[PDB]
């Protein structure tokens, strides 16, 4: 068959680019030696490296060091010290939310005071970051788009751990530090508000999760298709437009009778991208402090289905006929 | 015979027909074996609640 | 009406089957073998669901409901209002998908470019099959069907998940979610570089693809390039179709009790004291 | 007449008889070992 | 059936011998497969039979 | 909590402002896509009686780098063919075109080019983008099959040369183009093909596009050490035409 | 109102004809429907009863 | 004169006349079918 | 209503008898599905209950 | 003279002709078959 | 009625007979299964419970 | 004389003879077959 | 006259006897194996 | 009849073989797999059954 254009053929290897520059001289801080990987340069590029040291970045990875060693110290010495069953039971150990009586309160280290103290160095290196992927693209030259994707998911972070349980007046309605803990929380808050299916904003947020996941299937289907038309130069086709965007185009407007351009696609995929959190986060705001039942909020609101037939296995079989007696 | 008129008669792919039809009887060959892997261990199921 | 670029490209050919006796265009839409195929089978389809509607008792977009039949009558046919249109609006359904595959086929045979987009919808249709047809089939009887409604196919999804006490111990699915989650900040990450690589602040040139691979080594210290997150963001979708399919099909047929319980054999390794 | 493959009638009389042959030879070991079968353990 | 032999003007006689041969192949490979029959018919299995 | 009238509350009202966000959203982000395109024609190239319910944006500047200019969208369209060998096979509109000519000659169909512009694109130094193997310094192979020296063999099994050079790019350390030189039997001169219609084997690279007769005239650069935007897309397209133009099974249906 | 022939100096009628038989057929469908959809004008119920 | 489908007016006043003469025959059916719907089950 | 044949100076008949062929045919493949649908005229059980 | 198809008005009565001559047999075999379903199964 | 030859000198008989082939042996595939998946009419059924 | 797929009026007549003839053919296997089928266990 | 395979008539009408020819010896083995199974076993 | 060989002028004769023995091969198929998902026709347990 024809080449289908996912692993390289053959690779070729030159000298090491050290990157661009302009007056506000980013070589001062740039490290010094890079390295090739031959393993990944059957799909992308080989080079790696060099990174740039910031002070934003410094301080992100610093304070996150912290948390993470504040978490797995406390995770070990919840054990008893045993490297063998630190190991054993490692999905299932955490570090816990204090407990509902406290309030918004200080409480003891026994009972929430470390996981206060790993949150508050969690929050202040996502901040570094941030402001690090700000100052990156104030200093080449360049829109801000990242920092405002990278803002969208700061959002429901924040709301999922600062904003709500403020509102609702208790350290104790944030997330644990584990593995099986997270998800047993999700299943829990789920369970305890109701049905969260029936709540709109969940529903818009998976809406569109699956138009992101299906857009960028649709999108690497459609460059890859075309890219024995150099479709992959997507800049150059923006600035002087040629085959591979008008074929690109074609194939949409044939198919479903609309289309799209060479950069009117990816604002479609931004946009797609950034409202999931943002709409998980107003959702997730409207629990507990406004609507405390989702299903009997449907009922009032006239959309939950209704059912005409029985419950119970013996409306329908038998227990001596299911086990064949 | 006179000969297999395999000089200027016969520029042809021998193989081509027959590979796909060997083909052919790969993924009719995989699909038994796909499907024994499940079939074998029944299940029943016991309805409790409205269709 | 065409685009100012487009009559070039309308020329004839290209076909797998019709020749000539379908090759034309209503409107922008193309019209074939296959999409002759598919306008019947939606507009049956269709009206069908709307005549279940009708017979229900309700036109409410957010109420309407048709079900699969009972699991007592196992494989076979069910009265046509106790289930049996949801069995003819399935087979509808899997006609409508497969003739829009091979009419995607088919354009892309006309423009001269790869035939990627039809392999990509195959795995989703692959999805569908194996929630539809698949599971059902092992687990033996058609009413093991999600139902066709819009608020009447989340309880199905809600009860078949508390079926196995906690399905978040599910490996499977915490394959898929962690792939689905990659993928959206995948693609937002690409969206935005790209974007702001061609519009920059007011009175500033335009950049290239050199600025791009600057920036991303001097943020994270690596560059995938601008060939290979195309290559990386439809792997990462397709694999999250296929381990959704995989995570549905083992939950019934292969394991039965719950799932925290499959992690007992971690929890009893003999090499642990 | 019509020939797409590049013989005439005498080249493929001539080789339509080794398969002939072999047809009716491969087909006279197969009712042999069918009898066998039937004998060894009747389906009908 | 005097007038078989003019399949091989329109048939390439050896594509279709080699692409014979194959089916034949995989044929017979299914029915020694399908009568693997623990009825009457499985015979390789004479350990667990009448030894 | 409480309502402001009947069932109404908090909730409602983010939905409701919510669905008027994404009415204007969507508005905003069909009408970004028609920056190249329109207005829309009919099949005789006059302006079609219909254009849509969404008007035309309005317009948008960009800088281009290395001093070309200036862009500005929606505009003309500078890309536009001149004349092109096509006939009608209808009265009306909605059936299609039937080549005059040589449609692989005339750049007709899956052949077809765009009027780009005839100037090579520039890295970030200014310095052409795509450059022969022989003229980068400190570049080699490290993985996979060198097709350097190879035969070449084309969709119908003919042999009509070997692979003599690769043209690679620089800036991004990837291989775009290999050269080809033709036996005299097949041809004179070279001719490039681009990587992603090629298979590297270990003796030999087939190209299945086009079958032997059609390399001779495959279109030429004029200068030896680089390429221009347009000839790429003339080089890269009279490829891909061949995928249904070099031969007559391609073009009927295969039933 | 002697001038409302100038509606075809603004639209194709091409375009016209085809959007008002759609038009045309799903009012109808819809209105057959909303018939079945009662009780005392559903005519299979009302043949069923009278008999 | 105004005309963005380049049509005249005498092709106008000729298409007219038979799409009304097309609707008043679709009423017409429709008429005939609304009486004796009314005279077989009332609603009003 | 003399003037009826006009309609084919605006349309072409290949994408009209296309389009009537897959309509008709739809038309008839619902109504008879409704109809299997009901009591009273379902013309398969009741050759099961008269017999 | 309007004509978007490009056919002339003879062809386009011919054409019409045939048509109808269709139209009328389909419409008959209908009536004749819904004629002997009221028959055996009256629904008004 | 005498003339419906013309319907030829419309469409190309080559592409028609397929499609036509491929729509009877479906609508004969279909309702053979319609019929067996009832009771009155399984011919399968009939001979079992016959003997 | 109008004609889209280039054949001519002969042709056509001719065409339109033996499919005719195949339809007539076909019509009537099928009428033996539904009366030998409702002879055997009858509907309506 | 009309030939959309460039093939005569008498090479069509050769073609076709043979056609029949093995159609026919097809559809006799088919019934002998039918009335034989039907012998065995009775489905009406 | 006798004016059925025309047909030859309209298909290409080695296609029309191609297609006609893969239908005939998986229609065969098709039939003993649906006898044998029976329980009247399966003749493997039959002799058994008079065994
Ligand atoms: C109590 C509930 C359980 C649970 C129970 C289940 C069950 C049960 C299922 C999964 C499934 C999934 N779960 Mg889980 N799951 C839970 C909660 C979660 C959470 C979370 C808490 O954050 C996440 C992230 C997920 C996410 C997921 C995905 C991994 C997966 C979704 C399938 C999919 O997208 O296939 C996408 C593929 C498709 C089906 C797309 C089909 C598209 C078709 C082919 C085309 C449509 C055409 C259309 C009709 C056209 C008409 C439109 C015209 C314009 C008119 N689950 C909880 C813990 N989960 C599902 C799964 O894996 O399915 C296989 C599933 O069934
Ligand atoms: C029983 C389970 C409940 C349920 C309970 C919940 C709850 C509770 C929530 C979700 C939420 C979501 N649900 Mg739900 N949900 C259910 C069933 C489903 C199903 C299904 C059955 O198929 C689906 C498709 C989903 C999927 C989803 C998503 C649509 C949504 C997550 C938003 C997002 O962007 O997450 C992506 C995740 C993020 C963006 C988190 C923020 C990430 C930050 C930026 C991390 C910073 C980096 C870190 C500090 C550094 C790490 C170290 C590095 C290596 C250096 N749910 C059922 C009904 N769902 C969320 C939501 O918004 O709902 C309204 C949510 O809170
Ligand atoms: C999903 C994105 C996250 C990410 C990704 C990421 N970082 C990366 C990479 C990737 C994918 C690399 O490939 C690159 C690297 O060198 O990986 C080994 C790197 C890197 N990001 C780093 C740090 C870093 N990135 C951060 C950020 C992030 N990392 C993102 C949040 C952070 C945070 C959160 O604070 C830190 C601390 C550096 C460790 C490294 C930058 C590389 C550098 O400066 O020098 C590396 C070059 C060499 C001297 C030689 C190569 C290094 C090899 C490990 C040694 C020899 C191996 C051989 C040459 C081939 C390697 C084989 C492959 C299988 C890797
Ligand atoms: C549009 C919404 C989507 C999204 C977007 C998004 N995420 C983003 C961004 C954007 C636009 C960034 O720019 C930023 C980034 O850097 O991307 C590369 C990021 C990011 N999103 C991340 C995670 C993440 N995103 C998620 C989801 C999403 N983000 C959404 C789907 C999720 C989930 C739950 O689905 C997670 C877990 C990070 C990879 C990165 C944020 C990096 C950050 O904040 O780092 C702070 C630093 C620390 C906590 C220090 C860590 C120290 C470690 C102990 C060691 C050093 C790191 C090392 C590389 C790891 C270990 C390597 C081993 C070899 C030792
Ligand atoms: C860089 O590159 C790229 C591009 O480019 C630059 C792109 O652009 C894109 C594309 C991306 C976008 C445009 C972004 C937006 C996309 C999304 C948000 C994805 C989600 C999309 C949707 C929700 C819309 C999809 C809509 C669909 C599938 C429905 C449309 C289909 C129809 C209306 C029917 C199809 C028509 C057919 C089959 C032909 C008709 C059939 C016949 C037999 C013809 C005979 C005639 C008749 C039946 C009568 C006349 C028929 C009519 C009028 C048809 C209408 C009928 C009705 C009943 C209404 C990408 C990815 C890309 O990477
Ligand atoms: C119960 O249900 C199931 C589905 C399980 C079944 O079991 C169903 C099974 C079927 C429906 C089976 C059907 C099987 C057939 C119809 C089989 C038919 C097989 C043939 C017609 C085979 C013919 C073989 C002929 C041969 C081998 C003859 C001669 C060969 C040679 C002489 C070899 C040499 C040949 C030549 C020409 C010389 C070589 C010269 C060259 C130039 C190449
Ligand atoms: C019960 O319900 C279900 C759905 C389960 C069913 O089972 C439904 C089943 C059906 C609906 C089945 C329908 C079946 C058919 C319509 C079958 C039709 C079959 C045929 C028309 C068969 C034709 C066979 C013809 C054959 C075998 C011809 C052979 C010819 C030759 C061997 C001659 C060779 C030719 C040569 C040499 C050419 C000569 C060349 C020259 C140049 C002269
Ligand atoms: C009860 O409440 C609910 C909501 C449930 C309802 O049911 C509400 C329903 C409504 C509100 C319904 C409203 C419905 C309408 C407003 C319907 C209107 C319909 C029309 C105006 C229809 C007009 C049709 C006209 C036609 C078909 C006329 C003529 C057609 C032709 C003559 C075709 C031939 C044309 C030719 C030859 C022109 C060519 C001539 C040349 C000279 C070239
Ligand atoms: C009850 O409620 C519900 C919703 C359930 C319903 O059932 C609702 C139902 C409806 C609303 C139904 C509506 C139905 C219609 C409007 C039906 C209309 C049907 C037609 C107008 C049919 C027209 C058929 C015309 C035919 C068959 C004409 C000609 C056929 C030919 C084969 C002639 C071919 C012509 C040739 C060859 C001309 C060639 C001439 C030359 C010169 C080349
Ligand atoms: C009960 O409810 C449900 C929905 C379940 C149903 O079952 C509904 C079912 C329907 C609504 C079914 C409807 C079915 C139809 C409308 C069927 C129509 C069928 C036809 C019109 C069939 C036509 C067949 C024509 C044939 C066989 C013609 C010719 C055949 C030939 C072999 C002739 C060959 C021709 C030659 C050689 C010409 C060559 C001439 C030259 C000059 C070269
Ligand atoms: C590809 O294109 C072309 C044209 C080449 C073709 O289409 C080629 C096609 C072929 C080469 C086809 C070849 C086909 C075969 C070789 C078929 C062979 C078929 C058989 C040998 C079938 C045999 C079937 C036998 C059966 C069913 C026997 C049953 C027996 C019993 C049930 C026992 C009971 C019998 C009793 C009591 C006796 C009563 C019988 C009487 C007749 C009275
Ligand atoms: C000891 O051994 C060594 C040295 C090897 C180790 O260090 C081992 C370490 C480990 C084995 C570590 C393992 C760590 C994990 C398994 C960690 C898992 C972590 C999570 C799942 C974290 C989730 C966090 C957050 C979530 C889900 C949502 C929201 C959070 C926040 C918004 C947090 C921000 C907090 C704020 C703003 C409150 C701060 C409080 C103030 C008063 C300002
Ligand atoms: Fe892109």
């Amino acid at each position: 068959p024809e080449y289908q254009n996912i692993f390289t053929q053959v690779q070729v290897q030159g000298p090491a680019e050290l990157g661009v520059d302009n007056e506000n001289n980013l070589t001062e801080e740039r490290t010094t030696g890079t390295g090739f990987s031959q393993l990944i340069g059957w799909i992308g590029n080989a080079q790696l490296g060099p990174i740039y040291l910031g002070w934003f970045g410094i301080i992100s990875l610093v304070t996150g060091t912290l948390w993470f060693n504040i978490v797995g110290f406390n995770m070990l010495s919840q054990v008893g010290y045993s490297i063998p069953e630190f190991i054993r039971q490692l999905f299932w150990l955490a570090l816990e939310p204090p407990s509902p009586e406290y309030g918004l309160r200080m409480p003891p280290l026994d009972d929430g005071g470390w996981f206060i103290i790993a949150s508050f160095f969690l929050l202040v290196s996502v901040i570094s970051w941030w402001l690090r992927t700000y100052q990156l693209a104030e200093m080449h030259k360049m829109g801000k788009h990242v920092a405002w994707a990278f803002a969208a998911a700061i959002w429901l972070f924040l709301v999922l751990g600062l904003f709500r349980p403020i509102l609702m007046g208790s350290w104790s309605e944030a997330v644990p530090y584990g593995i099986f803990p997270h998800l047993d929380w999700t299943t829990a808050f789920s369970i305890r508000y109701g049905n969260l299916y029936y709540n709109p904003f969940h529903a818009l947020s998976i809406v569109f999760l699956y138009g992101s996941v299906l857009l960028f299937a649709m999108h690497g289907a459609t460059i890859l298709a075309v890219t024995r038309f150099g479709g992959d130069r997507e800049l150059e086709q923006i600035y002087d437009r040629g085959t591979a965007s008008e074929r690109a185009g074609l194939f949409w407007r044939w198919t479903m009778g609309f289309n799209a351009t060479m950069e009117g696609i990816h604002r479609w995929a931004w946009w797609f991208a950034v409202l999931t959190p943002i709409t998980g986060g107003i959702g997730i705001l409207l629990t507990g402090t406004v609507v405390d039942n989702w299903f009997l909020w449907a009922v009032e609101h006239n959309f939950a289905p209704d059912y005409t037939q029985d419950y119970g296995y013996e409306a329908y079989t038998t227990y001596d006929g299911f086990l064949g007696r | 015979k006179w000969f297999d008129e395999w000089n200027s008669k016969n520029p042809t792919d021998i193989y081509k027909p027959a590979i796909v039809v060997g083909v052919a009887g790969g993924a009719v060959f995989a699909a038994a074996l796909l499907v024994s892997m499940g079939q074998p261990l029944a299940t029943d199921s016991m309805q409790t609640g409205p269709r | 009406a065409l685009l100012s670029f487009e009559r070039k490209y309308r020329v004839r050919g290209g076909t797998l089957i019709g020749g000539d006796l379908f090759d034309f265009w209503v409107g922008p839409f193309y019209v074939g073998f296959f999409g002759v195929t598919t306008a019947f089978f939606a507009l049956l389809g269709t009206i069908l669901i709307f005549w279940g509607a009708s017979q229900q008792g309700t036109f409410n977009p957010w109420l309407i409901n048709i079900a699969p039949p009972d699991l007592s009558y196992g494989l076979g046919m069910a009265p046509l209002m106790e289930g049996g249109l949801w069995q003819i609006i399935t087979i509808c359904a899997i006609g409508a998908f497969v003739s829009w595959a091979l009419r995607e086929v088919e354009i892309c045979r006309k423009l001269g470019m790869g035939y990627h987009v039809p392999f990509a919808f195959s795995v989703a249709i692959f999805a569908y099959v194996t929630l539809v047809v698949f599971r059902p089939l092992l687990m033996g009887a058609w009413g093991h069907g999600f139902p066709y409604g819009i608020w009447s196919h989340l309880d199905w999804v809600s009860n078949t998940g508390y079926a196995y006490l906690h399905f978040h111990y599910n490996p499977a699915h915490m394959l898929a979610v962690t792939f689905f989650f990659t993928t959206t900040l995948a693609l937002a990450l690409h969206g935005a570089l790209v974007l702001s690589a061609a519009n920059p602040p007011k009175g500033e040139e335009v950049k290239g693809p050199d600025n791009e691979d600057t920036f991303f080594r001097d943020f994270i210290g690596y560059s995938i390039g601008t060939l290979g997150i195309h290559r990386v963001g439809l792997l990462l979708a397709l694999n999250a179709g296929f381990w959704s399919a995989v995570c549905i099909i083992i939950s019934g047929p292969v394991w039965t009790k719950g799932w925290p319980e499959w992690w007992n054999w971690w929890l009893e390794m003999p090499i642990w004291p | 007449d019509l020939s797409f493959t590049g013989l005439t009638d005498e080249q493929a009389q001539e080789l339509h008889s080794v398969y002939m042959s072999g047809l009716w030879l491969f087909s006279a070991v197969a009712v042999v070992a069918h009898l066998a079968t039937f004998i060894w353990r009747p389906w009908f | 059936m005097s007038k078989f032999y003019k399949i091989w003007l329109i048939f390439d006689p050896r594509r279709v011998f080699v692409a014979q041969g194959v089916f034949l192949f995989l044929l017979a490979a299914m029915i020694h497969l399908v009568l693997l029959s623990t009825e009457h018919f499985n015979w390789f299995e004479l350990a667990a039979a009448n030894a | 909590e409480e309502t402001f009238f009947g069932n109404f509350d908090l909730a409602s009202l983010s939905l409701w402002l919510f669905y008027g966000f994404f009415a204007l959203l969507i508005y905003y982000l069909q009408t970004e896509n028609m920056r190249e395109g329109y207005p829309l024609e009919d099949e005789d190239g006059n302006t079609a009686a219909n254009q849509g319910p969404f008007p035309l944006p309005k317009e948008k500047t960009f800088k281009l780098q290395h001093g070309r200019g200036e862009l500005t969208l929606p505009g003309e369209d500078v890309q536009r063919r001149d004349n092109l060998a096509l006939r009608k096979t209808a009265h009306g509109n909605g059936f299609p075109m039937e080549p005059t000519g040589d449609p692989m000659l005339d750049g007709v169909g899956p052949a077809s080019w765009s009027k780009r512009r005839d100037v090579p694109e520039l890295d970030a130094h200014g310095h052409p983008k795509i450059v022969p193997m022989s003229a980068a310094e400190g570049f080699g192979v490290s993985a996979g099959t060198d097709p350097r020296g190879l035969p070449v063999m084309a969709g119908d099994g003919e042999i009509v040369g070997l692979v003599s050079d690769m043209w690679i790019d620089e800036a991004e350390q990837l291989v775009r183009y290999l050269e080809l030189e033709l036996d005299p039997e097949w041809g004179d001169g070279k001719r490039l093909v681009q990587r992603q219609m090629v298979r590297i084997k270990s003796d030999r690279v087939k190209v299945r596009s086009i079958y032997g007769k059609h390399f001779k005239n495959v279109p030429k650069t004029k200068s030896p050490n680089q390429v221009t935007l347009l000839e790429e897309d003339k080089i890269m397209a009279y490829y891909a035409g061949g995928t249904l133009y070099a031969d007559e099974s391609r073009l009927e249906p295969q039933l």
